[PDB]
Order: structure tokens, then sequence, then C-alpha cells
């Protein structure tokens, strides 16, 4: 049935699209030296497919590492629209899940969920570098889980 | 025949992909450098055919004028040099 | 049988450039410590599939202050020149055996200019034009020497045919001599390819044309180091044997292709005052210099070569 | 392949009244590299392997270069121009038509006088060495370094003083 | 001496590739001087026969131009061999 | 270690070796067994030409020898 | 205490022997070939990495991970 | 050659039109001037190649030195026009009326 390789044809463009991330690292404070250190030799960002840093106009993952001020929120927020479809965005952090420990402040946001919207959150404060990968992972799977050309099919 | 061949397949090619790809889904300086690489360019217009020249019988001579020329070159350049024409401090 | 040719030519030089990508990043990786790519396929073989499929299946977010026709004549142009460049080249029989070959080369390289400037007047900014101002400086400046030192190399052969350096090297390499020139040849293929020390382009495209524009840079990588093999260090030619010549030619632009990467792993950037004052005080006063000893050793030695 | 040559100075004809009517000096800088290939490539087909390239690696790699430099660093591209070059290459629609009926008088008017369209491949080589070497382009153009040295200095005079002249004018 | 030696050391020291642009400059114009292989060239580029040698009648007064390419009262260039 | 980027540059090299011995076979074939004929000036040209015409069947590389 | 940081203790010499040594330093590209030199050294070592998903890193018994509300 | 030739000498004319009717531009006539330059070029390599006259060939490259300087000292005083008043127009060189 065409249900076959349509079902081939959704995982071969997920296989790519989750092989070949591409990170924005939008790195604000103390939750990206965690992120230089997943880079770093002992879990190699690299070796999965995951560039060290590309330029925000060419990227599909967008990491928002530390705290989001009103001051900055727009230019976030014109970096996502200047990313291109398909991108999907990884909250690393308390300050970026929630506000974290400056969540009663007024010159902080509390979410980059406010300011755009988010697939994966990773929690702490910082979270490891090996947490900020199981959550890398993680986006993986929930792309390998999409059925886009299904949809279109079955419509 | 073949030449043509060849850039033509290298076009439709090029003109296939960057198809697909969307199916799928003011200082003086810079102006100063242009010049100066045309004053250099023009020079190797002037001394490429050495290896036509150096076939011949008056050594002597094409010895001369190739000196001649790399040498007044030289002195172009230690003068634009002089001049504070290499500088790029604005 | 052409044809045939064609796509035997074509084909393996796009795969190899795919896999150039990946060798880099391993020997990057391993230079820094790390792996690089292990996953997607056995040792990676599998990763510059997956990004071209990615990135062909991105959506194209086309500035709209643009002109499309410059827009789509850039990187075709890039690819076109990077392709029609691997015509002439002797390995060790040629495709198109051309007389002037080498001046194809040096025009089909310097016609590059048109787009990296094409591409920054067409996005409509300054901070672009600026950047595309400078690398075009840059291009041009080190065109200058990138034929000089031809000029003076092909003097020890007396013809602008690049199927005469191979018995021309028949019993030496042209290393030997003119090491000096090479030393400011092997430079001017970074500054001129744009590579690291000399990136000031690259440290505002879409998939596609970032993807030809990609292709076309390792191309050209892999193509003057290829020239180099083919120049300064002329392999070994037994009339019998073009298999043993393609091998050799093969290890030794591996070799050079894989020093670039090298480079680029092991030292800073550049400046660009810095980098403009290097060819126009240092490479530039030699390359006459060494021109005008090249034009005189013929001379005061009785061995000035033939033209057949 | 008759028609060859007649097809790339066609070509040409057509790149210089792109020029001619002036829709920007960007679009015009590409008219003129159209113009400069087809040249080179006119000149290979009349045997001139060395001028042809030269053409190639100085005209275009050179002097064309520097125009669209000089163009985008000291010019401005102002919204009047589209209507009117949409007019202009309507323009160039008529004036292609207009030359092609002027040939088309003018083979009525001489048939061996202005244009053989009938002996159109022919007349384009009229003699040469079949077995003679030496007699390619390099052999005049290297002739200067011997014969015609006057025309060396002449031009390395030139160039020379050129230096001088620009850090005089821009300065 | 001391000065213009010291002068050099200088720029032996600051700018060699200058002096070693010069060098080769001066190089270039005075080898071709004192070598004494500088003739050959011009002498081998004579003798390179790019063209038919259009031989001349036999009338009579000529005994030093051969009648074959066999003879030896014409030239012959053992020289280059024995270069 | 060092030794897991020879998967891709063996692969590298195979390709940069595959132009020049298929050009070289190619040539061999299509020009019967010899190599191709460059022709840097004319006396090459007009000898080849000269070859086909007498071949007979219109093909420079068929070469005649005494017995014709 | 305190040390100096790109002072010579005392002016050079200009002999002709270290002149040709930092001419040759200069021109025949040599403090740069020891770089080189580093990372090739450095690709042929043993790299850090370890597969995450099978091999994990080390932690030790204080480390302040995710919440749990304990029993007796 | 003839037909050739013609189209040539016909272009040359179509480059010297243009010039002589500006259109507000600078670069649009100096560009003129460059193809007048190349369709004589052309020409005069074209009868060298014809002719077989080798002696004639350092003329192609003698009048491409020179326009090459031609265009040099144009484009400098195209630079000075716009540094000064800010565009590469005509109606701006109005003075020396008086
Ligand atoms: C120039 C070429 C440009 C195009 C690019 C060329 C494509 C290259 C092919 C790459 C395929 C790789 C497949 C993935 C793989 O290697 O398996 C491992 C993957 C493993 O990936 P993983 O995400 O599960 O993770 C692996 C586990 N770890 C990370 C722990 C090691 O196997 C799978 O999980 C399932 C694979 C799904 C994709 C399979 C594709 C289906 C076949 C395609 C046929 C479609 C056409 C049919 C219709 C025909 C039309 C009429
Ligand atoms: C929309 C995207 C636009 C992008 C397009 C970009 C295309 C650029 C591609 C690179 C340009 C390559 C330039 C080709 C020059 C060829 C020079 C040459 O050496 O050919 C000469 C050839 C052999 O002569 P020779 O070597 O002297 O001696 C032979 C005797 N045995 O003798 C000959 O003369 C062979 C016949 C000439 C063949 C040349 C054809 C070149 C390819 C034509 C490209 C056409 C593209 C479309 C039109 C361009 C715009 C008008
Ligand atoms: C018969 C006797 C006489 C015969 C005449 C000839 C005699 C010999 C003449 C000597 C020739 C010397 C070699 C020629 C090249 C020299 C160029 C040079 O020296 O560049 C200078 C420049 C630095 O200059 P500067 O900034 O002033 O120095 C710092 C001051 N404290 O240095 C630079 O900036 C260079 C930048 C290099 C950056 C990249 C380095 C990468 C190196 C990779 C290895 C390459 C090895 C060569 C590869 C060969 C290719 C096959
Ligand atoms: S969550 Fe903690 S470690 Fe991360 S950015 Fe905020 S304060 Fe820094």
């Amino acid at each position: 049935r065409a249900e076959y390789v349509v079902t081939k044809l959704d995982d071969l463009i997920n296989w790519a699209r989750r092989s070949s991330l591409w990170p924005m690292t939008f790195g604000l404070a103390c939750c990206a030296v965690e992120m230089m250190h997943m880079a770093a030799p002992r879990y190699d960002m690299d070796r999965f497919g995951v560039v060290f840093r590309a330029s925000p106009r060419q990227a599909d993952v967008m990491i928002v590492a530390g705290t989001l001020t009103n001051k900055m929120a727009p230019a976030l927020r014109k970096v996502y629209d200047q990313m291109p479809e398909p991108r999907y965005v990884v909250s690393m952090g308390s300050c970026a899940n929630g506000g974290g420990y400056y969540h009663y402040s007024y010159s902080v946001v509390r979410g980059c969920d406010r300011i755009v919207p988010v697939d994966i959150y990773v929690p702490g404060c910082p979270p490891t570098a090996e947490a900020l990968l199981y959550g890398i992972l993680q986006l993986q799977r929930k792309i390998k889980r999409e059925q886009k050309l299904k949809i279109w099919y079955r419509r | 025949m073949n030449l043509y061949t060849v850039i033509f397949i290298n076009i439709l090619l090029s003109l296939t992909l960057i198809l697909v790809a969307f199916w799928l889904p003011f200082s003086m300086k810079f102006f100063l450098v242009a010049i100066t690489f045309l004053l250099f360019d023009l020079e190797i217009a002037l001394l490429l055919p050495l290896p036509w020249a150096i076939q011949t019988i008056k050594t002597s001579t094409m010895m001369i004028m190739a000196f001649i020329l790399v040498t007044i070159l030289s002195l172009g350049l230690a003068y634009e040099w002089t001049q504070k024409g290499l500088e790029w401090t604005e | 049988m052409f044809f045939i040719n064609i796509l035997t030519l074509l084909v393996p030089i796009l795969i190899a450039m795919a896999f150039l990508t990946l060798v880099e990043r391993k020997i990057l990786g391993y230079m820094q410590l790390r792996k690089g790519p292990n996953i997607v396929g056995p040792y990676g073989i599998l990763q510059p599939f997956a990004d071209a499929m990615k990135l062909f299946m991105k959506e194209p977010m086309r500035p709209l202050t643009t002109s499309m026709s410059l827009f789509i004549i850039a990187p075709t142009l890039s690819l076109t020149l990077a392709l029609s460049l691997w015509v002439p080249l002797p390995m060790p029989h040629p495709l198109i055996n051309l007389n002037l070959g080498i001046l194809f080369i040096l025009a089909t390289s310097s016609l590059s200019v048109y787009s990296i400037l094409w591409s920054g007047w067409a996005s409509n900014s300054k901070y672009s034009l600026f950047g595309a101002l400078r690398a075009v400086a840059q291009t041009i400046s080190y065109e200058v020497t990138m034929a000089i030192i031809l000029l003076s190399v092909l003097l020890m052969n007396g013809s602008y045919s690049l199927q005469t350096l191979i018995t021309t090297q028949e019993h030496m390499w042209l290393l030997l001599p003119a090491w000096p020139m090479a030393m400011m040849w092997f430079i001017s293929t970074l500054a001129e390819t744009n590579r690291a020390p000399f990136d000031l382009t690259e440290g505002e495209y879409a998939a596609g044309p970032f993807a030809l524009f990609f292709m076309a840079e390792y191309t050209n990588i892999i193509l003057m180091n290829a020239l180099t093999t083919i120049i300064f260090l002329g392999p070994l030619y037994y009339i019998n044997l073009p298999e043993l010549y393609s091998t050799n030619f093969m290890m030794e632009a591996l070799l050079l292709s894989s020093t670039f990467l090298w480079i680029r792993a092991s030292y800073p950037r550049f400046r660009y005052d810095q980098l403009m004052h290097l060819l126009w005080k240092n490479f530039l006063p030699l390359t006459l210099a060494l021109c005008m000893w090249h034009i005189s050793l013929p001379i005061f030695t009785a061995g000035v070569p033939p033209y057949m | 392949m008759n028609n060859y040559i007649f097809v790339l100075s066609s070509l040409f004809l057509v790149g210089c009244l792109g020029l001619a009517l002036k829709p920007s000096p960007i679009y015009g800088g590409l008219g003129l590299i159209v113009s400069g290939f087809v040249g080179c490539l006119m000149v290979l087909g009349f045997g001139g392997s060395f001028l042809g390239l030269m053409v190639f690696l100085i005209y275009l790699g050179g002097m064309l270069v520097v125009f669209g430099y000089t163009t985008a660093m000291a010019t401005e591209e102002y919204p009047e121009t589209w209507g009117s070059n949409w007019l202009i290459l309507g323009f160039l629609v008529l004036g292609v038509i207009m030359e092609v009926f002027l040939i088309c008088v003018l083979n009525y008017y001489d048939e061996v006088g202005v244009i053989n369209l009938d002996g159109l491949g022919d007349w384009l080589m009229y003699e040469v060495d079949d077995v003679g070497v030496m007699l390619e382009g390099g052999i005049g153009v290297a002739a200067m370094y011997s014969c015609a040295t006057w025309m060396m200095v002449v031009a390395g005079w030139s160039l020379f003083a050129g230096i001088f002249i620009i850090i005089e004018i821009t300065r | 001496a001391g000065r213009i030696s010291a002068f050099l050391k200088n720029a032996w020291a600051k700018e060699p590739v200058l002096v070693v642009s010069f060098s080769v400059w001066g190089l270039a114009i005075i080898m071709p001087m004192i070598s004494p292989y500088t003739k050959y060239a011009s002498m081998i580029n004579k003798a390179t026969p790019y063209n038919y040698p259009v031989p001349v009648r036999d009338d009579g007064n000529m005994p030093d131009v051969p009648s074959h390419p066999q003879d030896p009262l014409g030239p012959s260039l053992d020289w280059l061999k024995n270069l | 270690m060092w030794f897991e980027i020879l998967p891709g540059l063996a692969i590298m090299g195979v390709c940069l070796v595959i132009p020049g011995v298929s050009t070289a076979y190619i040539h061999k074939f299509t020009n019967g067994g010899k190599e191709k004929r460059v022709a840097r000036v004319q006396y090459q040209w007009y000898l080849m030409e000269r070859d086909r015409r007498i071949s007979g069947v219109n093909r420079y590389y068929v070469s005649k020898g005494l017995e014709n | 205490t305190y040390k100096y940081v790109n002072k010579k203790e005392q002016e050079s010499e200009v002999d002709m022997k270290s002149a040709t040594d930092n001419a040759a330093r200069i021109l025949m590209w040599t403090e740069l070939i020891r770089g080189l030199g580093m990372t090739l050294s450095y690709l042929f070592r043993e790299p850090a990495t370890i597969n995450y998903p099978f091999e994990k890193g080390p932690l030790s018994p204080r480390f302040r991970g995710e919440h749990a509300l304990r029993r007796y | 050659m003839p037909s050739t030739f013609f189209n040539l000498t016909m272009a040359f004319s179509l480059s010297l039109l243009g010039t002589l009717m500006f259109r507000s531009h600078l670069m649009s006539t100096l560009l003129c001037l460059e193809g007048m330059v190349l369709s004589l070029f052309i020409m005069t390599s074209v009868t060298s190649l014809n002719s077989n006259s080798m002696s004639s060939m350092p003329i192609p490259i003698t009048i491409l030195v020179f326009a090459a300087c031609e265009a040099a000292v144009g484009l400098a005083l195209l630079v000075k026009v716009s540094n000064t008043y800010g565009t590469d127009y005509v109606q701006n060189l109005n003075l020396l009326q008086c």
C-alpha cells in the first residue's frame, strides 16, 4: 500500500532532520558553560551530528540557556522569527523554564514559554551536560515520532 | 562540441539542484586596491608571453625588456608604498 | 562514451567533497581530543547524506529586499566553475586536452568574484556589502601571485599545457626548485578559497544556496591541492601505468587537503589589514624577484625548454 | 554549425544594444560580461586562443570586476529604474526585430555584398598552413620582446605613470 | 664599511624579505654575464629547425655547402650532445 | 582512535582515482587500444586526417602498414 | 614578590648569527610548525569521549539531582 | 567575416549612440565606452587572424592596456563626483554655465 512507502518516506525525512540538528545557542548566563562542557570531548556534541554553533539563519534547533530579561525578549523573538521552519526550541535551566531564582523579579520573564513555544524542558541550576544531552536525544525522538506525510495523505 | 557539452551539463546540474531546493517542501582604500590590481593584471598580460619569447634568438633583448618591466613595476609599488597607499589606517 | 566519462568525472568529485566534510570534522575532533561523528552510520559515512537531506528539505526564507536573478545565478555560477575546473586536469590523461589549460584555470577561478559580489549587492544592507567588498579585495589581491607564480614556473616547461608537466617532472619534482614559489602558492590557495587563516568572510543564504556554496568551496579546495600535486609534486608516469599515476596523485592530493584542515585547527585567524599587508609587502616583492631569477636561470643556464 | 559565428556576433550585437539602452550600472555590467564571453568565443572560432583567454582573464577578471566594485561602492539604485527597465526591455525587443528586418533588406539588396547568407558557413577561414608549426598567436604577442619592443615600453610606461596619476587624482 | 655593514645587519634582522628580494634582483642581473653557458641558448634556439631548409642551385662555385645531409662540409652541432 | 577517519579517506581516494583510470580505459577503448592522439599544432592534425583518409573506414586509428 | 613578563634581562646582540636565526624563523615559518606538531600529537592520542547512554560520567554520593520524599 | 564584421560595427555604433545619449548616469556611459573598446579589440584580432599577420598581434594588447588606463581615470573621476555630490548624475554638473 501507499501507506508503507509513505511511512518509510516520513521515517527517512525524520532521520535526516534528527541526525543533522544544528543549534542556535542563545546563551545568556551560567546555563551555557554546561553547553560548552557538552561540546567538549567527554560528551562531543558534534558526535551525534549536532554542530558546535552555527548561524541563527541556517539553524534547526534553538537552545535558550539562562535568564531571559524584558530587555532581551524582543531579540530572542526576532531570532525565533528569522529562523527557518521546521524549527525546534529547547529550554535549558530553571531561569528559562520558570524564571528560577529570579521568578519574583521585575526584569525577568517567568518562562521562555511566554515569548516562544518550547518542545523540551531541561531542569537544573545548572543541569549537567549529561542532562542537556538527554534532553536533546528526547527531542530527537520527538522528531522521529512525527507523521507529517501521513496526515497530509489521510486528509 | 565536448567543452560545450560539459559546461551545459554543469549548468543544468546546478539549476536542477537549485530548483529541487525550492520544489521539495565610502572608503577610497578599496578603490585604490582595485586600481593597483588593474595595473598589475595588465602587467600579467604583458608578462604571459614569456614562454614563447624565450624561444627566440634575441635573448639579450628579452632579458632586457623583462627586467625593465619587473623593475619599473617594483618601483611603482615602492612609490605607492612610501606614499601610504597600503596602510588601511583611516 | 563521452557522457559516461563525464559522469565518471563528476559523480566521484561530488562524493569526495561530501566525504571531505566528514574527514574535516573527524580530524578536527581527534586534534581536539574527541571523536567526531560516529552514529548516523558506521564511523559517520551517512552524515553528509543526512545533512544534504536536511538542508534541501528546509524552507527557504528568501530575503524580501533582493533580486531573484542574482540570488539564483550566484551559486549556479560558483558550482559551474568549480566543476568545469576539473575538466582539463591530467590524471594522467585529461578529459579535455587543452593548451593554455592553466590559463583556463586562472580565468575560471577569477570569475567567482562576480558571485561573491552579486550576493552582497543583492542582499539589501551595508554590512553584507562591506564583507563582500573586503572578500573580493582579498581574492583579487591573491590572484596576482596565483598568476605570477605559474608565470615563473612555466619557464621550466615552455608551454601552458598541463600534460607537459608530467614529462617535466619525469625525473624530479618541481618542488626542489621553486620551493619558495610553492610556499607562496600553497597559501594563496587558502586566501583564494577563503580558507582559514583567511576566512574573514565566514567568521546569509537559504538551504539550497548555502549547500551549493559549500559544494563549490570544498570542490575548489580539492582542485587547488590537485594542482599543487600535479605542478610541484609531479607523480610517477610510466606510460603503461596511468593507474600508478592516479594512485600517487590521489595520495598527494589527500595529503594536501588534510594539511588544509591541520592548519584550520592549528592556527588563529588574520586581520584584513594584516592579510593584505602580507601579500603586498612580503609575497609580491619575493614573487617579482624570483620571477626575474627564473627568467634569467634558463639563459645563463642552457636549459631553456622546448615548444612542442 | 555554419550559423555559429553569426549567432555569436548577433549575441554580441544584442549585448551592445542592452548597453546602449541603459538599465543600470549593474545589469550593464552583466551585459558587458556576456558580450565579452561571446567575443572570446568568436575569437577562438577564428583561432585566437591566446587572445580569447587573455580577454577572459584580464577584461573580465580584471576590468569588469573593478567596474562592478566601484559601482557597488559608489552608486545607489533608485526605485524608479524598474518600470523604465521593463520599458527599455520592450525597447530592446523592438530593436531586435528592427535589426532582423534590416538584415533581410540588406540581403535582398546585396546578395554577395553586405552578407552572403548563402555563404554563411563559408568565408570564415581563408587560408591556413596545414603542415605548419609555429603559427599560433603567442608567437606574435611575444614578438614584443624581440621586435616591436617599442610597444612594450609604451605600455609599460602607461601602466607605470597610471600609478602616479591615480594617486594624484584620488588624493 | 662599518656603518654600512651595521645597516645591512639591521636590515638582515628587521626585513630579511626585502634583502632577499633585492639580492635575487642583483643575482638575476649579474649572473648572465658571469656564466659561460649563456651563448648556447641563442645557439640552440637558432639550431632548432621549425622550417624547411629550402636548398639552392649547384652553380659550381659553392664548395662550403654540402650536396647531402651526411657530408661534413656543413655545420654540425655535436657540441649540443657534448653539452 | 585515529584509524577511524580511514573509512572516509579511502572513500574519497577511490572517488579521486576513478576519473583517471576511467578516462584512460575509455580512451584505449574508443581509439583502438591506443592513446588519444593529441593535436597541439596543424602538423599533427594533418597526419591524423591523412591516416583517416587512407583507413577506408573513416577512422584515424586504423593503422594500415606495409601490407597496403 | 613580583616577576616580569615580556621584559628581557638586557639588550640582545645584533650578531650575524642571531640575525640569521631570526630571519630563518621568519622566512622558514618555524614557530608555526611546532603548533602543527602539537596538533599532530593530539591526533595521535586517545580521546576523552564516552558513549553517553551506555557509558555514564562519574558522580559522587553527594550529588544533588531530583527530589524524593522518603519513608521509614 | 563580412557578417561578423558588419555586426561588430553595428555594435560599436550602438555603444557610441549610448554614449552620445545620456540617461542620468555616468557608469552607463563608461560601460558603453568599454563596449566600444571590446568591439575594436575583437575586430582587430579577427583581421589579424584572417590575414595570418602575426606582426600585428601586439596591437590588441596595446589598445587593451590603454583602454584600461582610460577606464581607471574615468572611474576615479566618477568617484570624486560621487564623493562630492552624492550621485553619479549628470544634472549636478550644471556649473561652468556662467
Ligand atoms: C544561468 C547561469 C549562468 C552561469 C553560466 C556560467 C558558465 C561559465 C562556465 C565557465 C566558462 C568556461 C569558459 C570556456 C572557455 C574555453 C577556452 C578554451 O580553451 O577552449 C578553446 C578550445 C581549444 O582550443 P585550444 O586549447 O587553444 O587548442 C586546441 C587545439 N587542439 O577551442 C574552442 O574554442 C572550443 C569551442 C569553445 C567552447 C567554449 C564554450 C564554453 C561554455 C559555453 C557556456 C554557455 C553558457 C550560456 C551562455 C552564457 C551567457 C551568454
Ligand atoms: C641561489 C641562491 C639564491 C636563490 C634565491 C632564493 C633564495 C631563497 C629565498 C628564501 C625564500 C624564503 C621563503 C619564501 C616565503 C617567505 C614569506 C615570508 O617570509 O612571510 C613573512 C610573513 C611574516 O612576516 P612578518 O610579519 O614581518 O614577521 C614577523 C616579524 N617579527 O610570514 C607569514 O605571514 C606567512 C603566513 C603563514 C600562515 C600559514 C602557514 C601554514 C604553513 C603550512 C605548511 C606549508 C609548507 C609548504 C607546503 C608546500 C606545498 C606543497
Ligand atoms: S538556572 Fe541556574 S545555572 Fe542556569 S542560568 Fe539560571 S542561575 Fe544560572
